[PDB]
RNA sequence: UAAAGUUGCUGCAGUUAAAAAGCUCGUAGUUGGAUCUCUCUCGGCCGAAGCGUUUACUUUGAAAAAA
C-alpha cells in the first residue's frame, strides 16, 4: 500500500499498491513487504515514447527495500512491461536559512537535509545495484555542468540499459544534466 | 610538517572513494557495536579498537558499518574515558620524561623534549576546553600528572 | 602516413630494421624520447617502437618533400658513420651535403665561404651534430634528427626514432628517408622495390675497404 | 586591430604558435614555419598541398618541438592513430 | 600552512601557463575557485574544466587555452567601494581595452564591469589579463 | 611534457604514483580471507596488520606484523578481496 | 613638498653591496583547508506588529555653516 504525507491519493500511486499488493499475495517475498511501505509513485518519459517509473520510499525502510530491489524491479518490469523502475528515497529539502525568514526552522538544518547531500543520496540510491565509484562535474564552455558518473563493471550489464533512463530519471527530480560511463579502474 | 619537528612526513591512511560496507563484511552494525563494546571493556582506546577491528574482523572502517564514530559508540554507550585518549597519551609520555629526568639530571636532551611534549600536551588541552571536553578548570601540573596516569 | 595503406609499412622493411638493429636503443633514455620507446630489455637496453620510427619517418619526408627547390634541404653529418650515407641522400634527392666538420658561421657569416640559407636541416645525430642545429636557431631553420634513447631534442622539430650509432642502422635509415621521399616526388614506384639497396649508404672500417681490395 | 570606426589600423598581424598560441616575435629567429606535404590517399603521392605549422624559438628550446609538430600533425591525419 | 585557496590555484595556473602546458591541476578546489574560474571562462581565459569529486575536497583539471598573460589573487580581500574600482583598474590592469578585476559582492563573482552594470562594490579576489 | 592528460591518467602511471598524489586516493592495501588448514573456518586478514592474529578454531599464528605487509605463516590460503 | 620605489600600503631591500635573531619553545598579536540552494491577526485582489541570530561588507536614503 501507499501512505502519501500530504493526505492526497493518486490513480498511478494506486496501481502501484495494488501491483505490490499483488506481490504480497502471491510470491517468495511476501513475508519482506508486509511491513514496507511506499510514498508515491510517478511516471515520467525518458525520451522517444519510452517511460520511467519512480517508487519513493521512507529512508528507514530503504535499506530492507534494497535488500530486495532487484527482485522486486524485475518482478514490475514484467508486470509493467517496458518501464523501467527505480527506487529514490523520499527525502526533503530544507531551504537555505536566509536572513529574512520567520519561525518554521528553530533548529539548525542538519547536513543530511541540505540540497547537497539529499541530491548525493539520490543519484547513490538511483543507481542501487551498481555503487558509485567516482564523479566528473565537467563545466562546459556556456558555464553549464555536465556530471559524469563512473559505476562498478562488476554489476553492469544489468543497468547498462538504464543509462539514459537513470539520466532522464535525476533530470526530472533534480534538474541537473547527469552522465554514466563505466570506467577501467573503480 | 611535524607541529615539534622538522620533519615533512607524508605517510598516512588513504582512504578509499566508497563509503559503503565492504562485500566480504558479514557482520551487521549490531555486532560492531557488540565488538567495539566488549573491546572497550577490556580497556582499549578508540584507536587500538579500530586496529583490532581492522586486523581480525574485516572491519575496514567502523563509521561505514555503523554509521558513527567509535569514541562516539562509546560516548553514547557511556564507558569512554574521562580525558580524550590524545591527552591522556600526551600526559603518559610527559610523566614518564620527567621520571626519567628525576634521575637523569644532566640529559639536557630530555628536558627539551619534555618541553616540546607539556607544549603539545598544552596545545591539547586548550583546544579540548574551547570545546567544553575539559572542565575549564582543568589544568596540567607537574605533581598531579602521575595521578592522571 | 595517416592509415594510408599505400603508405603502410611493409614485411620487408621490418626485417631490414630487425637486421640492421635499428630497433635498438641505449641504455639510457632522455625524458623527451619516452613516446618512441617500447620497453627495457632484460639487459637495460631500450627497444625503439618502430611504428612510431616509420610514423616519424614518414613525417620526416613529407617535410623534405615540400620544399620544391631540392638543395634547399640540407643534410648534415660529423660523424664519419653517417657520411657516406648523406652523401647519397643528397646524389639521390638532390639535397646540399655537408660531410665531415661543420665549420660555425656557415648558417649565419653571411661574408664566409661556406654560407648557405638552407630551407630544412636534416642531421645524422642531435649530439654529434650540435653545432648545425644551434645555428638552425639563429635563421629559422627547421630541423630534421635521427634521435636515439638517449639523444637530445633540443632544436630537433621532426625526430626519427632509430639507433644512430651502428653503421648498417645509420645507412638503412638515410637510405629509407630518401626513397620515401623519392616515393612521394613521384620518382620511382611504390610497387616495385628499390633498384638501390642500403649498403650503398652504409660506411667501411678503412680496415673493411683494405679487406675488399 | 580595429577602431570605433571598424577599419583595421594594425601594421600587421603577427602569427601564433601552433603549439602554445602565443604570439612569435619579430626578432624570434628560433621560431620555425615548417610545411608538412599532403598525399593522395590512393596513389600516396605530392599532390602539391601541405599543413602549416608554426613553432615558436621557445619550445624549440625546451625540446618540445618535436612532440607539439607530432601532435600537430596527429590531429590533421597525416601521424597514424597510436 | 595552506592559506587562500584561491591563491594556490591562481598561481598554478600562472606557472602552467608560462610553461605552455594545455592542462593545470588545481587542488584543493572550492566554491570561490569555481566561481572565478567560471568568470574566466566567460571571457574565453581558460576554457573548459573538470572538477574531479574525490570524498573530502575537489580537483580540478582545466585546460588551458594560451591565451592568459596573468591571473593573480589580491590578499587581503580589500573591500571596494564603486569609487575605488577605477583605481583598481588603473593600478592591476594593463590596459583599458581588456583585462577583468575579479569581485565578490552579495551579487554573486565577477568581474568589474559586471559589478559597475549591476551598481554594487565588493572585495576584490583577483584579476585576470 | 605539455600535453599530458592529468584527466584520464594511464592505470599503470596511477598504480605508480603515490597513493595520496593519484588523481583520486586510493589505498595499496586489501582485505585477505585466509583460510589453514587445521581449521575449519576463515577469518579476515588485513594485508598490514598490525597484530598478531590467531586461527579461530586453533591457536597458531596466521600473521605477524611487519613493517609493512604482514607476514603469512606458510600453509595459509590467502585470498585478496573486491 | 615632488623628485624619493633613498621609509616602499600601493611599492623597497636583507648569500656576497647596510642587513635573518646562535637555536628552538611559547602568550598576546597577525593569519587560518573543503563543505550547507519569510509565520498567528484586519475594515476581502491588500495592508503588516516582526525576530529571520547578529556583525563586517556593499548600495540607498536622511542629516550634515559658510568661506
Amino acid at each position: 500500500i501507499v501512505k502519501p504525507n500530504g493526505e492526497k491519493p493518486d490513480e498511478f500511486e494506486s496501481g502501484i499498491s495494488q501491483a505490490l499488493l499483488e506481490l504480497e499475495m502471491n510470491s517468495d517475498l511476501k513475508a519482506q513487504l508486509r511491513e514496507l511501505n511506499i510514498t508515491a509513485a510517478k511516471e515520467i518519459e525518458v525520451g522517444g515514447g519510452r517511460k520511467a517509473i519512480i517508487i519513493f520510499v521512507p529512508v528507514p525502510q530503504l535499506k530492507s527495500f534494497q535488500k530486495i530491489q532487484v527482485r522486486l524491479v524485475r518482478e514490475l518490469e514484467k508486470k509493467f512491461s517496458g518501464k523501467h523502475v527505480v527506487f529514490i528515497a523520499q527525502r526533503r529539502i530544507l531551504p537555505k536559512p536566509t536572513r529574512k525568514s520567520r519561525t518554521k526552522n528553530k533548529q539548525k538544518r542538519p547536513r543530511s537535509r541540505t540540497l547537497t547531500a539529499v541530491h548525493d543520496a539520490i543519484l547513490e540510491d538511483l543507481v542501487f545495484p551498481s555503487e558509485i565509484v567516482g564523479k566528473r562535474i565537467r563545466v562546459k564552455l556556456d558555464g553549464s555542468r555536465l556530471i559524469k558518473v563512473h559505476l562498478d563493471k562488476a554489476q553492469q550489464n544489468n543497468v547498462e540499459h538504464k543509462v539514459e533512463t537513470f539520466s532522464g530519471v535525476y533530470k526530472k527530480l533534480t534538474g541537473k544534466d547527469v552522465n554514466f560511463e563505466f570506467p577501467e579502474f573503480q | 610538517g611535524r607541529m615539534h619537528a622538522p620533519g615533512k612526513g607524508l605517510s598516512q591512511s588513504a582512504l578509499p572513494y566508497r563509503r559503503s560496507v565492504p562485500t566480504w563484511l558479514k557482520l551487521t552494525s549490531d555486532d560492531v557495536k557488540e565488538q567495539i563494546y566488549k573491546l572497550a571493556k577490556k580497556g582499549l582506546t578508540p584507536s587500538q579498537i579500530g586496529v583490532i577491528l581492522r586486523d581480525s574482523h574485516g572491519v575496514a572502517q567502523v563509521r561505514f558499518v555503523t554509521g558513527n564514530k567509535i569514541l562516539r559508540i562509546l560516548k553514547s554507550k557511556g564507558l569512554a574515558p574521562d580525558l580524550p585518549e590524545d591527552l591522556y597519551h600526551l600526559i603518559k609520555k610527559a610523566v614518564a620524561v620527567r621520571k626519567h629526568l628525576e634521575r637523569n639530571r644532566k640529559d639536557k636532551d630530555a628536558k627539551f623534549r619534555l618541553i616540546l611534549i607539556e607544549s603539545r600536551i598544552h596545545r591539547l588541552a586548550r583546544y579540548y576546553k574551547t570545546k567544553r571536553v575539559l572542565p575549564p578548570n582543568w589544568k596540567y601540573e607537574s605533581s598531579t600528572a602521575s595521578a592522571l596516569v | 602516413s595517416g592509415a594510408l595503406d599505400v603508405l603502410q609499412m611493409k614485411e620487408e622493411d621490418v626485417l631490414k630494421f630487425l637486421a640492421a638493429g635499428t630497433h635498438l636503443g641505449g641504455t639510457n633514455l632522455d625524458f623527451q624520447m619516452e613516446q618512441y620507446i617500447y620497453k627495457r630489455k632484460s639487459d637495460g637496453i631500450y627497444i625503439i617502437n618502430l611504428k612510431r620510427t616509420w610514423e616519424k619517418l614518414l613525417l620526416a619526408a613529407r617535410a623534405i618533400v615540400a620544399i620544391e627547390n631540392p638543395a634547399d634541404v640540407s643534410v648534415i653529418s660529423s660523424r664519419n658513420t653517417g657520411q657516406r650515407a648523406v652523401l647519397k641522400f643528397a646524389a639521390a634527392t638532390g639535397a646540399t651535403p655537408i660531410a665531415g666538420r661543420f665549420t660555425p658561421g656557415t648558417f649565419t657569416n653571411q661574408i664566409q665561404a661556406a654560407f648557405r640559407e638552407p630551407r630544412l636541416l636534416v642531421v645524422t645525430d642531435p649530439r654529434a651534430d650540435h653545432q648545425p642545429l644551434t645555428e638552425a636557431s639563429y635563421v629559422n631553420l627547421p630541423t630534421i634528427a635521427l634521435c636515439n634513447t638517449d639523444s637530445p631534442l633540443r632544436y630537433v622539430d621532426i625526430a626519427i626514432p632509430c639507433n644512430n650509432k651502428g653503421a648498417h642502422s645509420v645507412g638503412l635509415m638515410w637510405w629509407m628517408l630518401a626513397r620515401e621521399v623519392l616515393r612521394m616526388r613521384g620518382t620511382i614506384s611504390r610497387e616495385h622495390p628499390w633498384e638501390v639497396m642500403p649498403d650503398l649508404y652504409f660506411y667501411r672500417d678503412p680496415e673493411e675497404i683494405e679487406k675488399e681490395e | 586591430m580595429q577602431n570605433d570606426a571598424g577599419e583595421f589600423v594594425d601594421l600587421y598581424v603577427p602569427r601564433k604558435c601552433s603549439a602554445s598560441n602565443r604570439i612569435i616575435g619579430a626578432k624570434d629567429h628560433a621560431s620555425i614555419q615548417m610545411n608538412v606535404a599532403e598525399v593522395d590517399k590512393v596513389t600516396g603521392r605530392f599532390n602539391g598541398q601541405f599543413k602549416t605549422y608554426a613553432i615558436c624559438g621557445a619550445i624549440r628550446r625546451m625540446g618540445e618541438s618535436d612532440d607539439s609538430i607530432l601532435r600537430l600533425a596527429k590531429a590533421d591525419g597525416i601521424v597514424s592513430k597510436n | 600552512v595552506r592559506m587562500n585557496v584561491l591563491a594556490d590555484a591562481l598561481k598554478s595556473i600562472n606557472n602552467a601557463e608560462k610553461r605552455g602546458k594545455r592542462q593545470v591541476l588545481i587542488r584543493p578546489c572550492s566554491k570561490v575557485i569555481v566561481r572565478f574560474l567560471t568568470v574566466m571562462m566567460k571571457h574565453g581565459y581558460i576554457g573548459e574544466f573538470e572538477i574531479i569529486d574525490d570524498h573530502r575536497a575537489g580537483k580540478i583539471v582545466v585546460n588551458l587555452t594560451g591565451r592568459l598573460n596573468k591571473c593573480g589573487v589580491i590578499s587581503p580581500r580589500f573591500d571596494v567601494q564603486l569609487k575605488d574600482l577605477e583605481k583598481w583598474q588603473n593600478n592591476l590592469l594593463p590596459s583599458r581595452q581588456f583585462g577583468f578585476i575579479v569581485l565578490t559582492t552579495s551579487a554573486g563573482i565577477m568581474d568589474h564591469e559586471e559589478a559597475r552594470r549591476k551598481h554594487t562594490g565588493g572585495k576584490i579576489l583577483g584579476f585576470f589579463f | 611534457p605539455l600535453a599530458k592528460d592529468l584527466l584520464h591518467p594511464s592505470p599503470e602511471e596511477e598504480k605508480r604514483k603515490h597513493k595520496k598524489k593519484r588523481l583520486v586516493q586510493s589505498p595499496n592495501s586489501y582485505f585477505m580471507d585466509v583460510k589453514c588448514p587445521g581449521c575449519y573456518k576463515i577469518t579476515t586478514v588485513f594485508s598490514h596488520a598490525q597484530t598478531v592474529v590467531l586461527c579461530v578454531g586453533c591457536s597458531t599464528v596466521l600473521c605477524q606484523p611487519t613493517g609493512g605487509k604482514a607476514r603469512l605463516t606458510e600453509g595459509c590460503s590467502f585470498r585478496r578481496k573486491q
